[PDB]
């Protein structure tokens, strides 16, 4: 699965040969990355239930109809509403995984991986979620280059989304 | 499938299905921070890694001499030639384990269907363990040498750098 | 080799590879109909030779 | 559409001239017996000689002609027909028992045709024979 | 293109023989099956401007808030509203289409080839345009046959939907 | 492949006897009520896409540890191989009914899927639990008569029911 | 093997789609045929003997040397002509096998499959066989369009057999 | 691949709008017309083989060169040569009656065959000399007044005669 | 095209390197024997009229329905017998043309290429030319050495007939 | 493994046709061939004990350094010496090995495959072994058509090391 320490092996296993010199610039790029990233990880892992209520209710905001009109997928009776802090937090729970990976290959294997298949047979439409994204990106207090961390995972996240 | 030591401690972490605690990051940090020696033992290995190859070969087939005699299976010169060609393929993916920091790519190449070949071809299982042993002694004695470098505790490192070797020879004798 | 009958011939200058097993001519002609026609093109680039003519048929 | 799931790969001891190729893009697939009559098909071999397919583009003809589905694919069992397509284009039988099983759900998918479209399409396979070789045992 | 005259070309083109007595067996079917599709293609075009606001304004019924939501993809003013009538319009046509030729063919080749790529990249959600057709194929005002001629296609373009 | 006209030629041909009279009364039999088959067919193909996920509306809400963290179709990639190929299942017994015997589908679907799922960890019993939940839908909407002539299909119906069961049990 | 009704199955089954409306209609047309197909399988049935011991005695006039010759492929000693009534009274029933199947599958699979290479091996002449089936298309007192259906698929032998 | 109904879809996208009226009673004459193609497209495949030696004889008893010895249908696999694709004029002569339009036919023997023929060093006009023997003996078969019921296959035999002619055109 | 110094050259040829002493050995063999083989190709060449119409008559002997028989296939008139001299001519030219070539080449790429496409259509049964060339395989008044050789190649034409 | 007895089998075996006359004439070559290879071998073999102590003291001639050198690959001491004589005697047998096989074959699968790849890795000079193979050449004392025998194969084992 997709991280620079895996990216440098497959690159250099398919061609047969050893690791030179330009396979570990990949593997040396992450620790100075990797310092900053695990600073990210701990910001969005300590604010985590603030941010997913906080996400969850605004999504209720720009489409009150969602809690209204009654459906299997609507989030009209607490059952939509127990399953909408399921999905939203289990967006940052893979946010989290790809900061502590330094690839997108979590996010890559995990959640976005075949979601145009689920969303067109569920009826969930994306731009629910890529509307809890943009409250999360904008609502988790990071500072610094940490802040921009999380800021490409998230918007990784909402391209693959649209 | 291709792991690391960043991406197993997520596999595991998925499959319970929680965030990451607070001590996992703590041992990454550390992952981080004895990165930096990681780099070097694989890049002295690779600079010496044939090197290594003929001088474990100056012992593996000096301790078992009938090998390279007429009858043995490293007779004839592709022959010997083979046993070159796949000698290196140990260094080649042992380099890999160190570089992701977990055996979890050696064991699909080296070590799935290893045993399989080996007894089907006619090869000596056995006289292939005796020889990966000596690429061991010389290969830690090579990343443990310190010349011009800064030194540092490499115990860690070493002691499963061998711990690779040692994984490498189980599943081919 | 197409479900229908779209067929562009494409026409590259020069093939680097392996060049005596891999490609033993370059500058030849490979006649892809319409669907791979996205695939063939990252093909030959992949060995690196540039596209002259893209003629249909 | 799904990206393929990983699969492990076992170590592996191999990781007139005109008629003549004919022939041998059809014994690789047929194994002699079953070109008889009936499975020639004029308009690939007219092609060959004309040059106007490739023989890449050739044996996806074969490989995807009827009579070769009803004498393999109907038959045989989507794992079994997966196994059985490697070793006619591929030359090499799978390393791994679990890899095998995860191009068989494919192939239903897709069909027959999909399955054999998708082998060419593949790295390995174009870079193991190419496209002016016919398929050889690895 | 998908039909059942060129789906008898199709096989027997690539097992290189002749038309045999099985690829001209489905031309006699076919013709008592397109006596009555073409009755379902007059019902459906003499109907045409009936049905298509009969659509457009029934999932305004459903959707309320496609009229509300200032966005360029919704239909909030005037200029959604026109590209409405020009979408829905779109689709009586291609299933008047895929009548006469009596396969799925200009369906698949023109409507839903591709249709997945779109509807997430303008975030247009498929569920609007299922609900359109909910209302073209129970106010037809087709009977007999002919009314289950329309009725597959249609459908048809339902399961590609979602 | 093979059929119900073609399955009494290949016994026949075994036999190496010309067909008999009754068992030609028997295909017109078959003919006589291939107009019938023919209806059921179509309103299975056209409510495919809804039969799938109503019957994911309570393969998961059943057994619900499965889509919780740690089942076998917790992940996003992993729930959409279970609706990739829960349809593979209902695009295999149209092929039965519409061939009219079952056997199609025992030489592609059922004839190596006990052995991928053990191979692969997925529960192959929590399979046929929604597999007899696409057969309550099924002939829920074969039997229903909605702008439909009035006849009496109640023998497909049930013989549609048993390639749902010849679908079960190779599984579980 | 080819039958209308596998020749959807298998064309709707590598393109990896459902049945479409343009393979279900042709299942239709097979239908309105194999009505009058399966009355040119007891036209057949019962006048069997009576079309065999017709078919190979009229070979033996027209071709006079073949009870003369003295050869293991003639039909001169008896074992040939009993022998002779075991070959001509094969194509009868792959004959009726294709009539009541609606394609030519069975007589593509049992009867001209690599029928180039059994008459060069034991040198018998096409020629014979021909003879016989245009006595068999002329003799078998057949009406109406049930006299076209068996005519094509003893047409067909013929074709493939020269 | 194009057909009737299908051609009269496609120039119909390209102006944007439904189908008009007239053309759908154009239509229905095609279906009307419909079961005159089947009867006629069965006769020419079951004489397939019949047509191709006879239209063959005369295409080298009046140019004697060709078989004789410098001609280029002189040796034996020439000889197979100009029988393994006399025939595939009737198989794409016969999938265009079959379709209804010659849009089928001219991908496939109308397209590359003047380009072939001539780096062959084949005649190319002592093919169409002979193509038009196999269009006096195909319509000889087609229109037959045997068998089934009189009706008038006047408008298929002369289109089914414009095939042959388009045929022979575009080797000539 | 298949000669013996042909064979070492596209064995070599393949594998990408020189001509090693064993496909130069090949040729040698293929040189010396060679010496008589043109022995033979005088002695057909020599009594090639009297081999050609004692082999048409001889075939007209064991088969003498095929000059009663009225069918252009046949040899009823003179214009099949005008074209019996010229088929049977034709062999005695490529059995003379692989004599001197050494391999089986000629006779392959000339005459039994296609030829059981040929005999199916035109109804030449091929029991025919296989009488015609056992009377000139014991007519041809050869000796020695040279006889053996002249024979493998007339026997060689009559596997491929049968 | 490459004989033309081999090559005359491989080659017929991929064409899946019999032994023609062509395959059968490069086994006939062999035979006057290898009357004189088979002499070849006796003057190697009853010579071979001069033939190996004349070669490689000679290549301590023209290269003095390499007994006088400290190094593994090197024939400083007794035990490179014990070596030297294994390694020019491996040649001379293989010589002779494929001189009683009439081709290159066990030259071409005992000693010559992979010889690039051992070489570099030992750094074993292929200078060396040619210069002992050009004083066998010409110090065996062979004669006639036998001399031009031994001179083929030794003369395609320089070639392969250069
Ligand atoms: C470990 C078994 C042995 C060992 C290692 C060791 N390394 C260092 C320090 C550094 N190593 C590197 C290496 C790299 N930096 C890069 O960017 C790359 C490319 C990917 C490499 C190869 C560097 C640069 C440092 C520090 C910075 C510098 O050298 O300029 C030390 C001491 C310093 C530290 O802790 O980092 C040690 C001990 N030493 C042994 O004795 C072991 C046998
Ligand atoms: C591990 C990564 C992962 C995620 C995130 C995931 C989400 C996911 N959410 C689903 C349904 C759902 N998702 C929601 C969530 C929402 N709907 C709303 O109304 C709100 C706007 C929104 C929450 C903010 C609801 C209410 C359902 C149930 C809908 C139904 O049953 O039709 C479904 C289909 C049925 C299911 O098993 O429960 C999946 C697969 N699956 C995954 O494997
Ligand atoms: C048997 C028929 C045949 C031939 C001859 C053949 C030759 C051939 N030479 C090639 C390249 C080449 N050939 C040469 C040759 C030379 N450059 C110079 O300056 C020298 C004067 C000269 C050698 C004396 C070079 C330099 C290349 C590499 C070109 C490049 O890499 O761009 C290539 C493609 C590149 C490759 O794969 O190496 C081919 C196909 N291929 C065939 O199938
Ligand atoms: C990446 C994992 C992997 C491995 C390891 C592998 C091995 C492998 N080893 C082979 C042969 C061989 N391997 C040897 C090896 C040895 N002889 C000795 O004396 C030693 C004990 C030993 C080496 C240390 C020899 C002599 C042959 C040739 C045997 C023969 O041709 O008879 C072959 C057949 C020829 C070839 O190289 O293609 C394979 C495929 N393939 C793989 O994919
Ligand atoms: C020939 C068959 C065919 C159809 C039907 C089709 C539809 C189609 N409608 C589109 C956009 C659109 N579709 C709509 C229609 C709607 N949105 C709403 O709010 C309403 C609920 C609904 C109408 C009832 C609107 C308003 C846009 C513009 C959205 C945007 O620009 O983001 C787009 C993307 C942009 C475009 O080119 O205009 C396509 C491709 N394309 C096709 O080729
Ligand atoms: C044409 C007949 C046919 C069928 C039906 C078939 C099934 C099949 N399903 C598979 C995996 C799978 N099957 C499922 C399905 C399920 N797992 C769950 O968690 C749910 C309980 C259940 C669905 C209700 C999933 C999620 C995978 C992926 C598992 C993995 O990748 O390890 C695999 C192995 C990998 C693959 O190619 O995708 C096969 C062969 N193959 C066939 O050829
Ligand atoms: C392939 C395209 C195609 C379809 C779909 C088709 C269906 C079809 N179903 C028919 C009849 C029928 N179909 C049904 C079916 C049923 N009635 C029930 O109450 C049951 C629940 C159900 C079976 C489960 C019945 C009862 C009839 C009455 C007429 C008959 O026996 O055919 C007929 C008779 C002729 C007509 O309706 O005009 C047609 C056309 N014909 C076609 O050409
Ligand atoms: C199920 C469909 C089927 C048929 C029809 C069939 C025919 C068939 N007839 C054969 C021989 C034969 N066929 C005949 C028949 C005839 N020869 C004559 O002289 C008469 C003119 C003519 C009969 C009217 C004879 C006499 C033999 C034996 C010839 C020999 O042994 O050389 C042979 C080769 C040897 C054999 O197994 O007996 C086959 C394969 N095989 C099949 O699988
Ligand atoms: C007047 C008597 C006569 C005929 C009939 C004739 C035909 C003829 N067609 C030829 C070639 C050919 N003919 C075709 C035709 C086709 N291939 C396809 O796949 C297409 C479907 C189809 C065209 C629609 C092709 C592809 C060739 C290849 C060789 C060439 O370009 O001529 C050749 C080349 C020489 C040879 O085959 O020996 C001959 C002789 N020559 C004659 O003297
Ligand atoms: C000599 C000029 C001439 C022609 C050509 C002719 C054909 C002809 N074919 C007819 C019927 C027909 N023809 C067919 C033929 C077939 N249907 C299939 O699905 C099969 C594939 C195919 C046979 C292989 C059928 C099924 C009918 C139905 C009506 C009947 O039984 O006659 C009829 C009945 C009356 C009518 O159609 O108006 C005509 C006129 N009549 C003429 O006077
Ligand atoms: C260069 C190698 C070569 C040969 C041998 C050859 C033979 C050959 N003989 C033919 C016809 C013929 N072959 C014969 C010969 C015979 N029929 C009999 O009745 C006798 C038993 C027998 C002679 C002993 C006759 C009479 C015809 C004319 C038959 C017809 O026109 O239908 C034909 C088809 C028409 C033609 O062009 O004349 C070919 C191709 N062609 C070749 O390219
Ligand atoms: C059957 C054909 C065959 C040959 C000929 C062959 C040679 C061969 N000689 C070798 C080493 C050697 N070869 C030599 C020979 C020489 N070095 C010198 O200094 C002298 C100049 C020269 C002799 C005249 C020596 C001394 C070694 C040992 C070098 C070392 O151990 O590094 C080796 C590598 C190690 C070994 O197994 O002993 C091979 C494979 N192998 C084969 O399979």
């Amino acid at each position: 699965v997709k991280t620079p320490i895996t990216e440098a092996i497959a690159a250099a296993d398919t061609q047969g040969r050893f690791l030179g010199n330009t396979e570990l610039q990949s593997a040396r790029g992450r620790y100075e990355r990797a310092a900053a990233s695990l600073e990210a990880a701990r910001g969005l892992t300590s604010n985590a239930q603030r941010l997913i209520d906080g996400a969850t209710q605004a999504v209720y905001q720009k489409f009150p109809y969602t809690t209204q009109t009654p459906g299997p997928q609507f989030a009209a009776d607490s059952r939509g509403k127990s399953k909408c802090a399921r999905d939203v937090g289990h967006y940052l729970r893979i946010i989290t995984y790809s900061l502590v990976a330094g690839g997108t290959g979590p996010l890559d294997e995990y959640l976005i991986a075949g979601l145009a298949e689920i969303n067109s047979t569920f009826d969930l439409s994306p731009s629910w979620y890529v509307e809890a994204l943009k409250h999360i990106k904008a609502n988790h207090g990071l500072s610094g280059q940490a802040a921009n961390e999380a800021n490409t995972y998230i918007d990784y996240a909402i391209n693959a989304l649209s | 499938m291709t792991l690391d030591v960043f991406t197993k401690v997520v596999s595991q972490a998925d499959s319970r299905g929680e965030f990451l605690s607070n001590e996992q990051l703590d041992a990454l940090a550390n992952v981080v921070k004895e990165g930096n020696k990681r780099l070097d033992v694989v890049n002295r290995i690779t600079s010496n890694a044939s090197a290594i190859v003929t001088n474990a070969a100056r012992a593996l087939f000096e301790e078992q001499p009938q090998l390279i005699a007429p009858g043995g299976n490293a007779y004839t010169n592709r022959r010997m030639a083979a046993c070159l060609r796949d000698m290196e393929i140990i260094l080649r993916y042992v380099t890999y384990a160190i570089l992701a920091g977990d055996a979890s790519v050696l064991d699909d190449r080296c070590l799935n269907g290893l045993r399989e070949t080996y007894q089907a071809l006619g090869t000596p299982g056995s006289s292939v363990a005796v020889g990966v042993q000596k690429m061991k002694d010389a290969a830690v004695g090579i990343a443990n040498d310190p010349n011009g470098i800064t030194k540092g505790d490499c115990s860690q490192l070493i002691s499963e750098v061998a711990s690779y070797f040692d994984r490498a020879a189980a599943a081919v004798g | 080799v197409g479900e229908g009958d779209r067929v562009y011939r494409l026409e590259v200058t020069g093939i680097r590879s392996p060049g005596y097993p891999s490609v033993r001519r370059s500058s030849t002609v490979f006649i892809v109909p319409y669907e791979r026609l996205s695939d063939k093109i990252q093909q030959v680039h992949k060995q690196g030779g540039k596209i002259v003519s893209v003629t249909s048929a | 559409s799904i990206p393929l799931l990983e699969y492990a790969p076992s170590s592996q001891n191999q990781r007139a001239d005109v008629d003549a190729i004919i022939w041998a893009g059809y014994r690789q697939i047929f194994s002699e017996h079953l070109i008889i009559k009936s499975n020639r098909q004029s308009f690939l071999e007219s092609q060959l000689r004309n040059r106007a397919i490739n023989v890449r583009d050739f044996i996806r003809g074969l490989g995807k002609s009827e009579v070769y589905r009803t004498q393999v694919a109907d038959l045989n069992s989507n794992y079994r027909l997966v196994d059985i397509t490697l070793k006619r284009f591929l030359g090499r039988a799978a390393y791994n028992q679990d890899e095998e099983i995860a191009w068989s759900i494919v192939i239903g998918s897709q069909g027959l045709h999909g399955f054999i479209d998708a082998l060419l399409d593949s790295d390995e396979y174009r870079e193991n024979f190419g496209d002016d070789i016919v398929p050889y045992q690895r």
